[PDB]
DNA sequence: CATCGGGCATCGCGTGACAAG
DNA sequence: GCTTGTCACGCGATGCCCGAT
């Protein structure tokens, strides 16, 4: 077509759609204050309300409210070098069913199951420097999986008062974790060691079994196994390192991630090392029944 | 003068009267426009009227003013811990709300994101899967989708969220929508890097130098503490390193091998080595390892492109290390 | 209790100047 | 040197207000 008129019709469609949304967002104007007539009246009044309503768009309480109801979880900072809870929100007693009190005066260390403490202090010795990992808190002493997600600040926080009578004015910490605590026919091969840890888990686990690798990794297979059963694996696990280069099958059941009984058929045999000839691990391929 | 510019005036006095109340730095309002002003007054009042409802401390036996003082940045304390953003969306795909990390993220302005469309942000390919996440009826949601990045352009990113009802929207009198508060995270010198390690002829670890600290992450007593090499190995490599190293036990040289070692953090890493054995008054006495560190690329094509076929070579997984 | 013409105010349309990118 | 968009302006068609019928 022509391109000047072709152009000026476009630019006039422009200033038409331009138009029209502002008389829209004049009429959710007047749709969003106490009473509500023209476009000047409903200006006005917009202007009296936010006047009266009110640099961050949402306040400190607001956006913890949209974050909080968006994945719930609870805020804590603590010391790098001992573990020290500097602070804990509100949101641990939803979470861990565990007052403020607990926690502060504390140190993430006594939070946590002993099993993770080592976990813990790879996580705080010394993209920016973000932190991530899994643990067990507690709550008989219950414990529940929480998933931590968080970052390495310098520490005072640039703002907040530190007065001379204060606990924190003595405690001298240069670096804190500031965090977020959250609750939440196939077969596949492993690695144990000769006491039948998983060192090594196949991806594949999840269709078999329904447990991420992470679930596997460190725990004996026997713990896993059934009552009846247990003392054959362990011997098939026994004999299986007494016959290096053979293989060895053994059936049992397997408390699946549903906590549900399936069988598995085990084939184990031994690696060893090409120099020495000493067992470096055994080798599983478990198959579903 | 003439009424028309007189009426027009008095629109530009009001919106400017509303530009100014805006909360938002004044570098910010001064370089908007007259629509994105009625546009950010309009969720400003949409906010305030969500929160008018939604919304209302440390517990006073362990009240300090310190722990008041952090209390009252608690909210920006998790928007940092988030390594991510907010995004609370409506029913009709709009940005009710966008943190401002976003431009940490994205390089989009959070005053330029809110009250928008979603999908301007969404790909196309992924949009689809968005909707279906905003409508056999419970309310948690977890999935992942690609935004676009202005850094970059994509970025794929994992949203964990709820379906939550947007209360005081005055919709006509309509019943409020559900609307997604969501969190949006992302996912999870190569050039002559050379280390090399000194082993036992067992392969077991006794030295290594500073590259190779750097490499795998283990201080040198670390490196030693947790037995012979073959349990540093993936278990799809450990055959291909034990025929390897029978070569290098008939033959003196192991030649170059790909493999993959484990790290410290647990992870993978693919490496291109060479054992070389050293003797002592004709015997074998050590085994000199120089490897070079490659990319997940290159280690796959080496892999898929691999001469021996044996078993296990194409297993994935993950593995752990102890002493 | 209206109905009717004044003069100014509101409001939607198209167009041209101007500038960010 | 082109594209997309912001802003002001001129311009009538109605709107509201209100003496005056
Ligand atoms: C840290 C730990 C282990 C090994 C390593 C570094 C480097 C190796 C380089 C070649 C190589 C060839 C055949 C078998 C091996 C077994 C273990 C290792 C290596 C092997």
């Amino acid at each position: 077509m022509d391109k000047e008129r072709l152009a000026r019709e476009n630019h006039s469609e422009i200033e038409r759609r331009r138009r029209n949304k502002m008389t829209a967002y004049i009429t959710e104007l007047s749709d969003m204050v106490p009473t509500c007539p023209d476009k000047l009246t409903i200006l006005r009044m917009a202007v009296s309300h936010m006047k009266s309503l009110r640099p961050s768009f949402l306040t400190d309480q607001e956006l913890k409210h949209l974050i909080l109801e968006a994945a719930d979880g609870f805020l804590f900072i603590v010391s790098c070098e001992t573990g020290r809870v500097v602070y804990v929100s509100d949101s641990v007693t939803p979470v861990l069913n565990q007052p403020q009190s607990e926690w502060f005066g504390s140190t993430l260390y006594d939070q946590v199951h002993p099993d993770d403490v080592d976990k813990l202090r790879e996580q705080l010795s010394t993209m920016g420097s973000r932190r991530s990992f899994i643990c067990r808190m507690r709550c008989e002493p219950h414990f529940v999986v929480v998933h931590c997600t968080g970052y390495i600040k310098a520490w005072p926080p640039a703002g907040v008062s530190l007065p001379d009578d204060d606990p924190e004015a003595g405690q001298g910490s240069k670096f804190c974790l500031v965090a977020i605590g959250r609750l939440q026919p196939t077969e596949f091969i492993s690695r144990h060691n000769i006491e039948g840890i998983f060192t090594f888990v196949d991806h594949r686990c999840v269709a078999t079994v329904g447990y991420q690798p992470q679930e596997l990794l460190g725990k004996n297979i026997v713990e896993f196994c059934h009552p009846e059963d247990q003392q054959l694996l362990r011997d098939s696990f026994q004999q299986v390192v007494k016959l290096k280069g053979q293989v060895l099958s053994v059936m049992f059941r397997f408390r699946s991630k549903n906590q549900e009984w399936l069988w598995m058929r085990t084939s184990s045999f031994t690696f060893q090392n090409p120099y020495s000839d000493e067992i470096e691990y055994i080798i599983c391929t478990n198959t579903n029944v | 003068s003439n009424p028309s510019k007189r009426h027009r005036d008095r629109l530009n006095t009001e919106l400017d009267r509303l530009a100014s109340l805006l909360p938002f730095p004044q570098d910010v309002i001064n370089k908007l426009d007259k629509l994105s002003v009625l546009r950010l007054s309009v969720s400003y009042l949409r906010a305030k009227s969500f929160f008018d409802v939604s919304l209302k401390g440390v517990q006073d036996n362990c009240r300090t003013k310190f722990r008041e003082g952090l209390n009252l940045q608690e909210g920006e304390f998790l928007l940092q811990a988030l390594n991510g953003f907010v995004l609370v969306v409506t029913t009709d795909a709009l940005v009710f709300y966008a943190s401002s990390t976003i431009q940490d993220y994205l390089g989009f302005q959070q005053s330029d994101v809110i009250h928008q469309s979603v999908y301007e942000l969404i790909h196309t390919e992924d949009r689809a899967e968005f909707q279906r996440q905003l409508h056999n009826s419970f309310m948690e949601r977890c999935f992942v989708c690609r935004l676009r990045c202005l850094l970059d352009g994509f970025l794929a990113m994992n949203f964990q969220g709820r379906l939550k009802y947007l209360h005081g929207q005055n919709k006509k009198i309509l019943p409020p929508q559900l609307a997604l508060f969501a969190i949006a995270t992302p996912l999870q010198r190569t050039k002559n890097f050379i280390f090399r390690t000194k082993h036992k002829l067992d392969f077991t670890p006794t030295g290594c130098d500073a590259k190779g600290k750097i490499v795998l992450g283990y201080t040198e007593a670390e490196l030693c503490m947790r037995g012979t090499g073959y349990q540093f190995i993936h278990a799809a490599d450990m055959l291909y390193c034990a025929e390897y190293h029978v070569r290098m036990i008939k033959t003196g040289e192991s030649g170059m091998i790909v493999f993959r070692l484990l790290t410290k953090d647990n992870r993978w890493t693919w490496v291109q080595s060479n054992a070389r054995l050293v003797y002592k008054n004709g015997r074998p006495d050590y085994i000199i390892a120089t490897q070079r560190p490659l990319t997940d690329e290159e280690g796959k094509e080496h892999l898929r492109k691999r001469t021996l076929k044996l078993p296990f070579m194409f297993a994935t997984g993950e593995a752990v290390l102890y002493e």
